[PDB]
């Protein structure tokens, strides 16, 4: 109920080194592939957390 | 054998590093790819090197 | 050992198979009929069905 | 219990729910509404909306 936001701004993004942090299965991602995270690139990212 | 991580990386039209510098599966690839954990065999306390 | 379920080992087999005009070197276990012509049948020759 | 993880025993129970094409008899939890007739509603027979 009191999940905590992270607004990330103004950095490379690098998300290859996600699965080195945490031991998870899948990426499980929805609009874009999680293999092409590097190729295009973002304007705000919003990290939510529970 | 690799890490768990990687076993989405073996699939068709996929990238990444061992679908980019290890090993590469075809765009037209008919088969099969099967895998399953070996902890019990693969892990050891001092680390498998 | 003590590594989450995202970071043990896995053991991958990959099954490729060749599908060509070739003759059928390897293939599955199916017991054969004999052949009869000028008759309306179902032939099944090396895997297609007709 | 030595096992691997395909050879563990797993416990299946297999829900087979005939549709409505007879008086319902199981039904979800919901709250019924006094009919009024003659009049453009948004009605909701037995689960099939309108
Ligand atoms: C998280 O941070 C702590 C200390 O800051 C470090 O010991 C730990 O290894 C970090 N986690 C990962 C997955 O690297």
């Amino acid at each position: 109920y009191a999940w905590n936001r992270k607004r990330i701004s103004n950095c490379v993004a690098d998300y290859s080194v996600i699965y080195n942090f945490a031991p998870f299965f899948a990426f499980k991602c929805y609009g874009v592939s999680p293999t092409k995270l590097n190729d295009l690139c973002f304007t705000n990212v919003y990290a939510d957390s529970f | 054998v690799i890490r768990g991580n990687e076993v989405s990386q073996i699939a068709p039209g996929q990238t990444g590093n061992i679908a980019d510098y290890n090993y590469k599966l075809p765009d037209d690839f008919t088969g099969c790819v099967i895998a399953w954990n070996s902890n019990k065999l693969d892990s050891k306390p001092s680390g498998n090197y | 050992p003590t590594y989450g379920v995202g970071h043990q080992p896995y053991r991958v087999v990959v099954l490729s198979f060749e599908l060509l005009h070739a003759p059928a070197t390897v293939c599955g276990p199916k017991k054969s009929t004999n052949l009869v012509k000028n008759k309306c049948v179902n032939f099944n020759f090396n895997g297609l069905t007709g």
